[PDB]
């Protein structure tokens, strides 16, 4: 942010770009280095009441797999197939 | 006789700390951060450390990650193929003393097993400031070297 | 007719219409060599016959990739190409068989 | 969604063949190269003058443990070993005892600062904000041994690093 | 009792891929000292290939054998190919280790192990 | 419930009724089918089914599993078949993945998937390096990860985590030497486990 | 020359060093009377092919277990 007038038109002219306006160093847009204390929001099981963790507790609703067939019709395929993706709408074409 | 060695002995150690080309081995995530310390915020070529320099021309040797058992002779090899004056730089946990895989049977546990080191660099990894503070330190080591005064008092 | 379907290597067909006609009648063919109750036979069938039947059908190719839903048609052709591959293994593998052997008794069981 | 990077089709009328020949012949996209590199020429470089300046860092920067005190000046650590039993490197060793007033304090508390990988994890286990790893990053060392830290070499970074220590942990905490 | 077999369907089909492999090595000795610069004599070198087959000899399953004869050919590859360097060659010889004593009385005096 | 993981019905379904139609078409191999809560599916068959099953995965219609995602092994001390051989595959058709498992022993030989899946090379390859098994009629099959002459598997788990021997320069034959490992402090084993369980859903039948 | 090529298959054996040359004898076993390893006769196979510059297959070396049996096997 230091260059002369002369010099800031002679690097613009060479890349082609308006270089002032996004300049690769920092100034003073950065946010401060010293800012105000946060104060955090708490979560949903913050609560006083209707609470009990057995109605919360997900590790605990994991079962066992399902064993559909063991050594002890229409055909199917995994899931259905898979959409065809569009083209981009905002640059189909670099 | 003593100020003409010790005015020559500064002399010599000024352009060898001042003209210090590394041998970068660049094992794992620590030569990230000495890629960054060459970046241009801290431009190590400015201290006369140039970016990448062959071994043979090379005066001091950082070890920046992981050395495996499976490299540990190569790394070795390329030591010894170094001119003298040469140092060791290890940088970071793992070439320091193993760090997270000291346990590892795969793992040597500190390059120091297989090359003599000069300056440990702490970190996992040493950020590029800390990795240049190290380099700054060898330079003051390289500093008080007394070659010729020693060799004069034999 | 398109330019390109797309995709490195897999050249545009020219007549993909007879080329798909002609894998699932060979397809149908090797699929008689297989018992008749083996699943294989009756599972294959079924899907060659349904994209047989859609073919024949649909003149227009845009729209037949659309019924298919296989992606590009040049990709059907070759899905049909690597049926038909597996179709002739099938016959000397023959897994319509009887399980070959049981595992021990705690081989699937999981934890310890 | 998708787009394609490289798939257009060359003009083939005589003003873009002969566009092109001009580009082939006068190097004219090279010459456009030059003029990039040449801008950054006359660019204000981005380096600093280290160590005179230093890097921005944050109050939440994981560098050199220490062990702290309450202002009384006695320890925090009451032998809890947490922080050994998380350690992701085992860098933490840890003996306690009964002090002589009936305290529950360490004999030993040594970090193994070359198994550590400077993780914070320590810090986030204590209960009681005794071990932290400090805003200093600028230790190196021209032995192995010198980075094998004992208890006495803790609680001297804490009692040297304590009025930086607290500020920084001031302005954290209320994320912690 | 009935198993899959991996090479060799028997112990004197096995015997023979043994021999093979001798013969290989055998024969690998004399470049093997030459190409690694290596200070030990063709003769120590073939001592001790015989020293490493030898130890296996007590083996009757075919199929173990049919392993040893595998990692015994991908040892043979690592060396002929160069992928070894001269420290790995070195490493069947033990020189930096010190004789640890064998007799009850010599372990007695120095430690607790067995 | 903002900390559960909803569950998915109608992927479970699906991959349900893929699985048994896995077993309908290859009895000859299939010896279990399951489904887990998070919706994978799990084909677990006969070690001599690997190249049918995984040709059928791959080149049937219904499935397309065209990309071989992952291979490699876990080692069960407790079974007889210690060693579990786990394919991972990939279908972008159907937009899905699938998992096959086999077993094996030390001494027992699994063939080798190069023929269905290239990507398969350096898989078994790590598999032999890490765990010893053997697969038969690979292209090249040798260690990949360890030093060369490095001795057992380590990725077994009666192997110790530090090794049996450690590298050091030695100056005096002026090269790195290997030597029985010493630790200068033992690696701490921990006793974690709780002593009440944690999980009543997955007891075991005494 | 039946006699040239029994004399080197003696001259070879005697070179080997487990063997005691008084010991020898064209019909002398190289186990069951030499007291040779297994190894021992591979070894001398090997030293075989190198004097009378051809390949000797190990199903046919196996057979070899006496001098004699050598000269008679290199006749062809
Ligand atoms: C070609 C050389 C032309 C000579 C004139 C150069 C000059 O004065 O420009 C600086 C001046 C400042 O540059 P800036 O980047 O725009 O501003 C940055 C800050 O504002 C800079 O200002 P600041 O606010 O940061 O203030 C700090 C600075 C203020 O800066 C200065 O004091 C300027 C110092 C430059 C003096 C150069 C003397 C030139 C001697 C010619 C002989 C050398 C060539 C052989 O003070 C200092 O640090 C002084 C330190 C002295 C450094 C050594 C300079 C002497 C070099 C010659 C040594 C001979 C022995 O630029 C101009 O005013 C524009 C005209 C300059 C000519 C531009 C032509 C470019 C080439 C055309 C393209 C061809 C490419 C192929
Ligand atoms: C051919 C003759 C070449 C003579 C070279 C003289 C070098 C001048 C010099 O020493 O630089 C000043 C240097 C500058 O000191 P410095 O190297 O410690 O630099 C300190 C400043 N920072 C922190 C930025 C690095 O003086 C000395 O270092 C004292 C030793 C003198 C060496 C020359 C002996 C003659
Ligand atoms: C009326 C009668 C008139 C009669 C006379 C008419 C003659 C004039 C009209 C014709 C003009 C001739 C121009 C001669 C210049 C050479 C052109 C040339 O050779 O360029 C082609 C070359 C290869 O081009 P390429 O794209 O790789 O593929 C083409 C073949 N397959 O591409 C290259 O050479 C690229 C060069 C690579 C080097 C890159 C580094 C250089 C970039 C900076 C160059 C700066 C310019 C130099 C100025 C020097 C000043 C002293
Ligand atoms: S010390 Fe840390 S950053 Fe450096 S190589 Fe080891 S793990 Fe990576
Ligand atoms: S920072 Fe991490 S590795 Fe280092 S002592 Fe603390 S917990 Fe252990
Ligand atoms: S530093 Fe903290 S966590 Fe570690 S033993 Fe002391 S009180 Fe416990």
């Amino acid at each position: 942010a230091s260059a002369t007038r002369f010099i800031q038109w002679l690097r613009n002219w060479a890349s082609g770009r308006d270089l002032q306006a996004k300049l690769q160093l920092r100034y003073q847009e950065i946010s401060k280095r010293t800012q105000p204390p946060p104060k955090l929001p708490v979560g949903p099981s913050h609560k006083l009441s209707n609470n009990y963790y057995c109605t919360r507790d997900g590790r605990r609703e994991a079962m066992p797999p399902s064993i559909v067939m063991s050594s002890q019709k229409k055909a199917v395929s995994p899931a259905p197939p898979i959409k065809r993706w569009e083209l981009s709408q905002d640059e189909p074409y670099l | 006789g003593e100020y003409v060695v010790a005015k020559l002995d500064d002399l010599i150690n000024w352009a060898r700390r001042s003209s210090l080309w590394p041998m970068t081995f660049g094992l794992a995530c620590c030569a990230v951060e000495m890629m960054h310390m060459a970046a241009p915020r801290y431009d190590m070529d400015r201290f006369g450390v140039v970016f990448r320099a062959s071994p043979r021309q090379s005066d001091v040797m950082i070890v920046a990650g992981t050395l495996t058992n499976k490299m540990a002779p190569a790394l070795r090899k390329v030591y010894d193929q170094m001119p003298e004056p040469r140092y060791v730089v290890s940088m970071g946990s793992c070439a320091n003393g193993g760090g997270y895989y000291h346990y590892s049977y795969s793992v040597v546990r500190g390059c120091d097993r297989i090359v003599p080191v000069d300056i440990y660099v702490p970190g996992c990894p040493p950020t590029a400031e800390a990795l240049l503070y190290g380099i700054l330190q060898l330079q003051k080591k390289i500093k008080r070297e007394k070659r010729l005064r020693i060799w004069y008092r034999r | 007719l398109k330019k390109t379907t797309g995709l490195v290597g897999l050249a545009v067909c020219e007549t993909p219409h007879e080329r798909l006609k002609i894998l699932y009648t060979k397809i149908l063919d090797v699929l008689g060599h297989i018992p008749k109750n083996a699943a294989y036979r009756k599972y294959t069938e079924q899907i060659t016959n349904e994209k047989l039947s859609m073919v024949k059908a649909e003149p227009d190719v845009k729209k037949l990739e659309e019924r298919l839903q296989g992606g590009q048609i040049e990709e059907v052709i070759l899905q049909a190409e690597n049926e038909l591959s597996l179709a002739r293994k099938m016959i000397q593998w023959k897994p319509w068989e009887p399980l070959v052997e049981e595992p021990p008794a705690s081989q699937w069981k999981w934890p310890i | 969604t998708y787009k394609y990077v490289n798939l257009r089709e060359p003009s083939m009328d005589m003003k873009s063949v002969t566009d092109r020949a001009a580009q082939t012949l006068l190097w004219t996209e090279l010459i456009r190269g030059l003029g990039m590199t040449l801008s950054y020429l006359f660019r204000e470089p981005a380096t600093i003058n280290y160590p005179f300046e230093k890097g921005p860092l944050s109050p939440r920067f994981r560098g050199e443990h220490a062990l702290r005190r309450y202002p009384s000046g006695e320890e925090r650590c009451i032998a809890c070993k947490l922080c050994e039993a998380v350690c992701p490197a085992q860098a933490i060793t840890i003996e306690a005892e009964p002090r002589a007033d009936g305290s529950r304090r360490t004999t030993r508390y040594d970090i193994d600062m070359t198994k550590c990988i400077y993780c914070g994890f320590c810090q986030e286990a204590c209960p009681v904000d005794a071990i932290v790893e400090g805003p200093n990053f600028e230790f190196s060392t021209e032995t192995h041994e010198e980075l094998l830290y004992n208890k006495e070499k803790l609680l001297n970074n804490g009692d040297k690093w304590e009025a930086e220590i607290a500020a920084n942990i001031q302005a954290d905490y209320l994320y912690r | 009792t009935s198993v899959k077999p991996i090479f060799s369907r028997d112990m004197n089909e096995a015997k023979r891929r043994v021999r093979e492999l001798y013969r290989a090595w055998y024969r690998e000795v004399p470049n093997t000292v030459h190409l690694f610069q290596l200070d030990i004599s063709v003769k120590q070198g073939r001592d001790k290939v015989r020293e490493m087959f030898k130890k296996n000899a007590h083996i009757t399953d075919p199929r173990v054998v049919d392993l040893l004869v595998i990692k015994g050919k991908m040892e043979l590859e690592e060396t002929i190919k160069v992928w070894k360097q001269r420290t790995h060659v070195m490493r069947f010889f033990h020189e930096t280790e010190a004789p640890r004593p064998k007799d009850f009385l010599s372990k007695f005096y120095v430690g607790h192990d067995p | 419930r903002p900390t559960v993981r909803p569950r998915n019905d109608v992927a479970h379904k699906q991959l349900s009724a893929f699985g048994e139609y896995v077993a309908e078409i290859l009895p000859k191999y299939v010896q279990q089918v399951q489904v887990s809560c998070f919706n994978e599916l799990e084909i677990c068959i006969h070690p001599d089914g690997v190249i049918p099953v995984l040709t059928f995965l791959r080149d049937h219609s219904n499935a397309q599993f065209k990309s071989l995602a992952d291979l490699t092994a876990v080692d069960i001390p407790t079974r007889q078949n210690r060693f579990e051989i786990v394919y991972n595959l990939l279908s972008l058709r159907f937009n899905s993945r699938i998992r096959v498992k086999t077993y094996t022993d030390e001494l027992t030989p699994i063939e080798s998937s190069v023929p269905v899946y290239k990507a398969a090379n350096w898989y078994e390859r790590e598999i032999w390096d890490m765990f010893g098994v053997f697969f038969a009629n690979h292209p090249d099959l040798r260690r990949i990860l360890t030093d060369y002459g490095f001795e057992g598997h380590p990725f077994r788990k009666d192997f110790p985590l530090s090794g049996y021997v450690e590298l050091r320069y030695d100056d005096e034959v002026k090269r790195v030497v290997a030597e029985p490992v010493e630790l200068a402090q033992e690696f701490r084993k921990f006793d974690l486990n709780s002593p009440w369980e944690a999980f009543p859903a997955y007891r075991q039948p005494p | 020359t039946l006699e040239g090529i029994k004399d080197r298959v003696l001259y070879v054996l005697k070179l080997y060093d487990k063997i005691d040359p008084e010991k020898l004898s064209v019909n002398s076993h190289f186990m069951k009377d030499l007291g040779l390893d297994s190894l021992d006769q591979v070894e001398i196979i090997m030293a075989m092919e190198d004097e009378f510059g051809f390949e000797i297959p190990d199903i046919d070396a196996e057979k070899l277990m006496c001098p004699q049996e050598i000269v008679d096997y290199i006749a062809d």
